[PDB]
């Protein structure tokens, strides 16, 4: 009995920079680091 | 200014890119503004 691994869905988001330097300045949000973890928690959950 | 980065060009979107933004506002509280229109400069000084 054969098992394969082939390919999933892809997780993206975009970066821009003209987000990244407003809610780094108004709101104080990392935007990278909750939009990694937003990420992260989209697929672990998938997984379940 | 961004050198590369992730942002592509608008026009030859294959070679790397730079792009520079630069944001700013001008604002007007109260109006003190006036004008001088001047007509027939042409004349100014060689005119007669």
């Amino acid at each position: 009995k054969d098992v394969v691994i082939d390919t999933a869905q892809h997780i993206e988001a975009t970066v821009p920079l003209e987000v990244i330097q407003d809610m780094k300045a108004t709101y104080d949000i990392d935007g990278v680091a909750r939009l990694s973890e937003t990420m992260s928690q989209l697929s672990s959950q998938k997984v379940d | 200014v961004v050198n590369g980065g992730g942002y592509l060009n608008t026009r030859n979107p294959n070679v790397p890119n730079m792009m520079m933004t630069r944001r700013y506002t001008v604002e007007s509280f109260v109006p003190i503004i006036g004008r001088i229109t001047i007509k027939n400069n042409n004349g100014s000084v060689y005119a007669r």
